């Protein structure tokens, strides 16, 4: 078929996703990592490094 | 710039031993001589980026461009127009069976290739890999299974 | 796990495989390394099951698209758990063939990258030649992925066989039916063995024109039929093939239902394709009586050589080492013309495991249980040691298939679910994970 | 379904070049251009070109182009079996069929159905119908030139055990809706019941064999030439509402697939077929397309081409799986070749006629269980089989 | 003339009876009609329009007639069950 | 022509799964336009006609007047050689008022597209002489181009009279001074000259015919006026040296259909017989028809009855 | 340096002459009237060639290609072989005898090949003198298809005259769909070359039937691809070929074995318009010819201007404008008007160089001689060199 749709279960290994939790620590280092600026108002998109510019540019 | 059989043959230096005593003639078309060339020099691009950082490659990978893997293009290509199996037999210099694994490898290939010549987007490309994928699939190449 | 031997009834977890999952309502994966071997297990299939849906993969389009039990490749089976496959959801036993591959580095690394990546409802079954190392690797599989195994073993053959060498048209047996090391026939042999400038080839081995039909005529005379023969050198085999002459295992009637068959097999391809030089000597050959089987043949010219000689038609054979690997057999005896071969490095004596993969497979099972074997010496002395650690000695250990492709490194850091640190550090390779993690 | 294989071969079957192919579980005939018919058993022996199993019959001067047969089961007092064939001038010439195992000798009533004024009307695209008693009568589609479609119900049988009485007759006359008069090039029916009409000039129309009812109709793609879109075969899935519809444009062949109800283009049948060296655009076939046919399933479509290749499309997603290259030197016997014809041109890439499946059982030469079984004909007097890998 | 009155003088004639194939060949003149292609075939003015002279077609417009306008297959994903 | 099909049916698609846009609507019509749909032309402007229905008391400024004059010459265009040639009178005069007294690009484009519909439209249907003749009369300043006498001299001599004779003479004349080395036109003149049998003219012509540049030969494809020099000789001399162009010009193109076909049917049908050189279906059974025998008649046939020839060769075969 | 005219003959035939091969005694001249017309090499300097012209009609539809083969075999055998292919695609065979006391050519047709190889449609051959390499000699002959045709030639079968053409081979079409071959030539060394109409050169070899290799159209888009005339080098590998542009003449050489090229022949400056395209003629170049010492390079475009292009300096040599008159100096340019074409407009059609003195005159043995044909049908001769 294709590889763009994403496979099904490996068993066996760990894989490291443990929610932790009947807010406290379920998105712990999620969107607390990605936190800079202004009550959270996250201005860079994520992996890379540049900002926004509002209206007054052009 | 090149057209689908010129491709395909040009892609079988990749599926192909290459360990034979007998000499490469002389090449079909400059355009794929040219194409050789630049596998060449990729490919001495690639062993100096390997060789920076120290890592042991495998006796194949070590060897490739000393191995004698560049006459199957001349080999191929005449198939990938549409001629008989004795002619281009009379042109080749290895064993039968070995051409028709390695025939069979680049219908692989061209299958490989089109998905991520899609991918990536040129469709002129696309339908060049599907061009050379009609013609090399015929014949003796993809015979009868004889176990039904 | 199935620790046996070819030719002996391996397919009894074979024919359960199926038979269980048919009924209980799951599906089967039979995954067979070379793709001659895919065709004739499907055929098996076809053959022994009483009406099931089989199926096998390959490049152009898959045959019989609703199948139950699919065949592939192991590529084509690793390319289930990259892609995101059918199948994958509806198989809870597949079967694995061949498994002593699991030295083998060039090729083998796949078994790696699909038995460790198997999903959690799938559960191992496996087959191969027999090994010493059996408690290590089911184990490891088995902590691994913590799934219950056991190890079901064959130490010694139920369908056995002697072993014999020739020298000067002669019948010496160095080990017999119930495995025996005769001290004294070897010593008796070396006994008998007490200006030719080299113009034409090497000057010593390979013995002459007129020695080959002398080799078969005189079995034919005690009648130690069907006998086969194992030439290398593709060359070779040609040449050691067209000295024979006054030869033939099929009557007028049986010719003319050869001459038919083949007449099948050639009616699929083009005057141009049927009126090929090498099919011509070919057809030939099997008119005459015999055939030759080589990796440089082509796939209708093997295949259909394969199914004539199987038939029970052709009983003196010449064939290569991946020939072994077969299906329908018959063989009264088998013959190594040589211990000698050019697998990519150099000259090297053929592993103790190629031995029995091969020798192993001289016994009939339904007619002759104990089967003849009989290897060539052209008037020389033979290495006493090498000779033992070939024909005696084990075969070696299971060594790990570890060979990091850059294309597999490329899916995982696309997919990111399983990382490849995880994969890499709890693989093959032993370190606290079978042996000793409670003590850490 | 990957990859069909020889099954069975043949070669130099008529005098004139072989028009069309009709085929059935009982036996397979062909009709051509002399004007003949050679009825084909299926049942051979282990690998053996029959060709004295196909006994001939005279049929028209003139010649034979279109041609299909049909089977039935009404009753026990006769299993029934039909065969019907169209000629160059237009008469459709009905053959009852009377068969023995040992000696087979296949001889055909004298059938003059129609009277002399109903053959104002001429005969050319016939295509007999399977009806599973949804309508008692076994339909029967044709065309002429006047743009007309006919249906004679024969039954031999009592009741409106059984007494002998064939007979003709006619459910209802569909004409040629569009305006002005037209040449009516190809029609078939369908198992659901909605029954399309194809004409000369590109548009199929939607229609009702008997309640004489026109639908609806759709534009052309692409028609601005002298002969810009001339409807070959229009087919239908065996179950499913689709509309494979088989037309051609200048050189080129086009395939298109619609729905009975809406009636919209999701996409036409095409690969990269070569056109203009380089620039490629979006064909069926390189050369013109004549005969579509489906497998009993209706999933994998079958087209049949003028430069020798049969190419396997599949319907539930527009895309080939794969094509099988017909060349002059793919007969079997010796005698039988013809590589070059008669006026000078090398028949490697011949004009193959009419594709045709045979599903579970029909055929069974060597090697085919309840097998997916394929036929095909070519432009140099030549008639082949082809079978689908294992079967079970 | 019609073609229907060509069609039926074929469809009168009836059947023969050698078995055997026969060919037989037209009697149709290829070549009086002189003046059929000089004074129509080119003079006569396009009943289209060549596409040399179609260039007064349209004008494209940038503006659809901003950000709204380009996106509008914006959309949060479907309903949850 | 694939690509703008691909690009038709992209439209129409769009047109079913979601209609209803500002600019989608306006810009979907031009693609009929170029590739000649007469007979659904009007199937789905009835959308575009209709929304403008709400657009007198809501626009009115430059947009309702400038957008539906520049598709009233879309209109005028489409509707003309359909059915009925009256709606090309009153269809002109929407962007006539509009942007006649404007001037600018899209008034440019308005106006000499509401020129050519107007002059085909009453000489064809209703035979009037002056009603076609005196709008394509104050035409003659319509826009300096090289494609204004390319239709405009086709036009001219299509009104069966001597008066419009000589208003055709006058015009390629007076194009011959600007720009007089072009194809289409000389091609043209050469048709016109042949028509006349002029005694000075065809001699004239004759010897600049012979003598073309070979760039025009190559620029060529079915070769018209090549083949028509063999007219001029007959219809000059009527003498047996005419067959003399097709061996050079055939020479010079061998892979050339048509040409090679007139000098011997088998040449040409054995190269496009499996396919080299492009054809048609028609055509094709044309050729088939051509090489006089049974069976390739017989298959010509088959490939298409709805030519009359074959079918007349046909009847004389029996 | 220079070319001295020694005669030209006026009015030929009735339409144009195509091809013009020549042998020891006479040139050959095909032409699309029909007629086959041999002309005397052999002349007494101040004469009309019209004189010792001697006319065959052999076919209406006229002929566009002709060769010829005069040598000996057993004891002294006079085998002239003029073979021709017609506009109706049609072979036809001629040997050429004269008689003893009066010296009237007698053309005696042969029917050698039989009717169903006949029936094929030719375009262009040759013939491939042997030198025992084959038992005999060799032909070869092109088609609509691509399907090259060679043949086994022999002239004696148990000595008797006794003229039978074996099938050597059929050398399929390059491509698929096929093309049409406009041009061939056949090499002492072994060698075929194969021209077609797409800018494509099928090099095949004699004794397998195989190809060798094959190159393609300079020109990637249509503006003239075509091939022209495929021309060899007598005994070395150096390979030409004639292709165009839009209305433009290029000449392009090539090695045979490697396939590596080795020159375009060009004119550069100011009068093509600076010069985007190095080409060689402003027109199509309707021949191409080697001579026969080996060394030098004929070339004949539609424009008029003979070129004389050495193979060893890779440049021109000189001009000879054969239509109008142009002698003496020499300001060398393609000359490129803006709509397309030169200037200069006469109508050229082949050229050939003949071996050092078939010739008879001062200008014969001392020098080699020079043939060429044009469109107003005057063909004409030419000495060499001047220096002796």
């Amino acid at each position: 078929g294709s590889t763009a749709q994403l496979p099904f279960t490996p068993g066996g290994i760990p894989m490291k996703s443990v929610k932790t939790d009947s807010g406290s620590s379920t998105m712990a280092n999620a969107t607390k990592l990605l936190h800079k600026d202004g009550q959270g108002l996250f201005d860079i998109p994520e992996g890379m490094n540049r900002g926004i510019k509002p209206m007054d540019a052009e | 710039s090149f057209e689908p059989e010129e491709i395909v043959a040009l892609l079988s230096v990749f599926v192909y031993e290459g360990k034979t005593r007998e000499e490469e003639p002389p090449i079909v078309t400059p355009r794929l001589a040219k194409g050789k060339q630049r596998i060449e020099e990729i490919y001495k691009k690639m062993l100096c980026v390997f060789n920076t950082h120290q890592i042991p490659l495998t006796q194949d990978e070590a060897e490739f461009l000393d191995r004698k893997r560049f006459a199957m293009m001349n080999v191929v290509y005449e198939w990938a127009r549409g001629l008989s199996f004795k002619e281009i037999m009379e042109m080749s210099p290895e064993a039968e069976g070995t051409v028709v694994r390695v025939i069979t490898w680049l219908d692989e290939i061209c299958r490989e290739v089109k998905t991520a010549s899609i991918i990536i987007g040129n469709s002129t490309l696309h339908m060049k890999m599907s061009r050379a994928q009609e013609l090399i699939k015929r014949d003796i190449v993809f015979a009868a299974s004889l176990y039904l | 796990f199935v620790a046996a031997h070819t030719s002996a009834g391996k397919t009894v977890v074979a024919e359960y495989a199926i038979a269980m999952a048919h009924r209980n309502m799951t599906k089967t994966i039979y995954t067979s390394p070379i793709k001659a071997l895919s065709n004739q297990k499907f055929r098996d299939f076809k053959e022994t099951f009483d009406d099931v849906n089989i199926g096998l993969i390959t490049g152009d389009v898959q045959i019989n698209p609703d199948a139950n039990c699919l065949i592939m490749t192991t590529e084509i089976l690793r390319s289930m758990l990259y892609r995101g496959a059918d199948l994958i959801r509806d198989v809870e036993f597949v079967i694995f063939d061949e498994v002593h591959y699991v030295n083998d580095q060039d090729r083998g690394v796949v078994w790696e990258e699909v038995i460790i990546m198997l999903p959690q409802h799938v559960k191992f079954i496996l087959l191969s030649a027999t090994v010493p190392n059996t408690y290590e690797f089911a184990n490891w599989i088995g902590r691994t992925k913590q799934k219950n195994i056991y190890v079901i073993s064959t130490p010694k053959r139920p369908v056995p066989l002697e072993i014999n060498i020739w020298a000067k048209k002669e019948l010496i047996p160095v080990i017999n039916q119930n495995s025996e090391f005769l001290e004294a026939n070897f010593r008796k042999h070396k006994e008998i063995l007490n200006g030719s400038n080299k113009r034409k080839f090497f000057t010593q081995d390979g013995p002459s024109k007129k020695t080959w039909p002398e080799i078969v005529n005189y079995l034919r005379k005690r009648e130690l039929l069907p006998m086969v023969v194992f030439v290398f050198s593709k060359k070779r085999c040609e040449e050691y093939a067209d000295w024979l002459e006054g030869i033939n295992f099929c009557n007028n009637k049986e010719k003319s239902q050869i001459h038919m068959f083949i007449e099948k097999s050639i009616t699929r391809l083009k005057k141009e394709d049927r009126d090929l030089p090498q099919i011509l000597k070919t057809r030939s050959l099997l008119e005459r009586g015999i055939a030759v089987h080589h990796g440089g043949l082509l796939p209708i010219v093997k295949e259909l050589i394969e199914i004539l000689f199987s038939k029970g038609f052709i009983k003196v054979l010449f064939a290569t080492e991946t020939f072994a690997m077969g299906l329908n057999l018959p063989t009264r005896t088998v013959i190594f013309s040589s211990i000698r071969k050019h697998d990519g490095n150099g000259l090297r004596e053929l592993t103790p495991g190629e031995f029995t993969q091969m020798a192993g497979r001289a016994g009939r099972r339904g007619l002759d249980s104990t089967g003849t074997v009989i290897v060539m010496a052209y008037n020389s002395p033979l290495s006493i040691a090498t000779f033992k650690e070939v024909t005696m000695g084990v075969p070696t250990r299971l060594q790990s298939q570890f060979r990091l492709t850059y294309n597999m490194i490329l899916n995982l850091l696309r997919i990111e679910a399983l990382r490849v640190e995880e994969m890499i550090k709890y693989s093959f390779s032993e370190n606290a994970k079978e042996t000793l993690q409670p003590e850490h | 379904s990957k990859v069909f294989i020889a099954t069975a071969n043949a070669g130099k079957a008529h005098d004139a070049d072989i028009f069309s192919v009709s085929a059935c579980n009982s036996f397979t005939v062909s009709c051509s251009g002399d004007g003949y018919l050679k009825v084909w058993d299926n049942k051979l022996l282990d690998n053996e070109n029959p060709k004295d199993k196909s006994y001939s019959h005279f049929v028209h001067k003139s010649g034979l182009h279109h041609v299909d047969v049909l089977q039935a089961i009404e009753r026990d007092a006769f299993e029934l079996c039909l065969v019907a064939t169209t000629s160059f001038s237009g008469d459709l010439l009905f053959y009852r069929i009377t068969r023995e195992d040992e000696t087979k000798k296949v001889i055909f009533e004298k059938l003059d159905l129609l009277d002399s004024d109903m053959k104002k009307h001429s005969f050319w695209a016939l295509k007999w119908g399977a009806s599973n008693d949804r309508l008692l009568s076994h339909r029967l589609v044709a065309t002429d030139v006047k743009g007309t479609t006919y249906i004679w119900k024969f039954h031999p049988f009592a009741d409106e055990t059984l007494n002998w009485s064939p007979t003709l007759e006619l459910q209802g006359t569909v004409e040629s809706p569009m305006t002005p008069s037209q040449f009516a090039t190809s029609v078939d029916i369908s198992e659901r019941g909605l029954i399309a009409t194809g004409f000369n000039n590109g548009t199929v129309q939607i229609s009702e064999l008997s309640t004489l009812r026109p639908l609806y109709n759709f534009e052309s793609q692409h028609s601005m030439i002298n002969n810009s879109n001339s409807i070959r075969s229009v087919k239908f899935s065996p179950q499913g509402s689709l509309l494979a519809i088989a037309h051609d444009s200048n050189s080129f062949g086009c395939i298109t697939l619609y729905e009975t109800e809406f009636g919209e283009r999701i996409g036409s049948l095409s690969v990269p077929t070569h056109s203009s060296q380089a620039s490629l655009g979006e064909f069926a076939h390189s050369s013109w397309v004549m005969s579509l046919s489906f497998n009993d399933s209706g999933e994998t479509l079958c087209s049949a081409g003028w430069d020798g290749k049969l190419r396997f499309w599949d319907v539930k997603t527009k895309e080939r799986i794969t094509t099988l290259n017909m060349h002059c030197d793919d007969i079997e016997i010796e005698e039988d070749i013809l590589a070059v014809d008669e006026h000078g041109d090398s028949l490697a890439e011949p004009g193959v006629f009419d594709v045709k499946f045979l599903k579970k059982g029909w055929r069974s030469g060597m090697g085919a269980d309840l097998n997916e079984s394929l036929c095909c004909v070519c432009l140099d007097r030549s008639i082949r089989w082809f079978r689908e890998a294992g079967g079970k | 003339s019609s073609i229907q009155e060509l069609y039926q003088s074929l469809k009168e004639i009836t059947n023969n009876a050698v078995e055997l194939f026969e060919d037989r060949i037209t009697k149709l003149d290829f070549e009086k009609h002189a003046n059929d292609i000089i004074k129509d075939r080119f003079l006569r003015p396009s009943n289209a329009l060549p596409w040399s002279l179609l260039d007064m077609v349209q004008d494209v417009p940038h503006t659809s007639s901003g950000k709204l306008d380009y996106k509008e297959l914006l959309k949060v994903p479907d309903p949850i069950n | 022509v694939e690509k703008l099909t691909t690009a038709s049916i992209a439209l129409e698609q769009f047109f079913k799964k979601s209609p209803d846009s500002q600019f989608a609507l306006q810009c979907a019509l031009l693609t009929l336009e170029r590739l000649h749909h007469y007979e659904n032309a009007n199937e789905l402007a009835n959308r575009l006609i209709g929304i403008l229905e709400k657009k007198f008391e809501k626009t009115q400024d430059e947009r309702e007047l400038f957008n539906f004059a520049i598709i009233k010459g879309q209109f005028a265009r489409i509707h003309l050689g359909l059915g009925n040639f009256e709606l090309s009178i009153e269809n002109a005069d929407l962007s006539q008022g509009i942007i006649s007294e404007s001037s600018d690009e899209k008034s440019m484009k308005t106006k000499i597209s509401n020129h050519i519909c107007l002059g085909l439209s009453y000489f064809f249907l209703n035979d009037f002489d002056q009603t076609l003749n005196q709008f394509q009369e104050l035409l003659s300043i319509s826009k300096d181009s090289k494609h204004l006498v390319v239709l405009i001299a086709k036009v001219l001599y299509d009104v069966g009279e001597s008066d419009t004779k000589e208003i055709a003479l006058q015009e390629l004349t007076e194009y011959i001074a600007t720009s007089g080395a072009d194809l289409l036109v000389t091609l043209t003149i050469a048709a016109m000259s042949i028509l006349d049998d002029k005694r000075e003219d065809l001699s004239i012509i004759l010897e600049e015919l012979k003598a073309l540049p070979l760039s025009k030969q190559i620029i060529d494809k079915h070769k018209d006026a090549p083949y028509l020099i063999e007219e001029i000789t007959k219809r000059l001399y009527r003498n047996d040296t005419g067959k003399q162009v097709w061996q050079r010009s055939a020479y010079f193109f061998p892979n050339n259909l048509k040409v090679w076909e007139r000098l011997d049917k088998n040449i040409q049908r054995r190269i496009a017989s499996n396919g080299q050189n492009k054809v048609t279906a028609e055509e094709m059974s044309k050729l088939y028809c051509e090489s006089k025998n049974l069976r390739s008649i017989q298959r010509g046939m088959f490939l298409c009855p709805w030519n009359v020839t074959a079918v007349k060769a046909l009847n004389e075969c029996f």
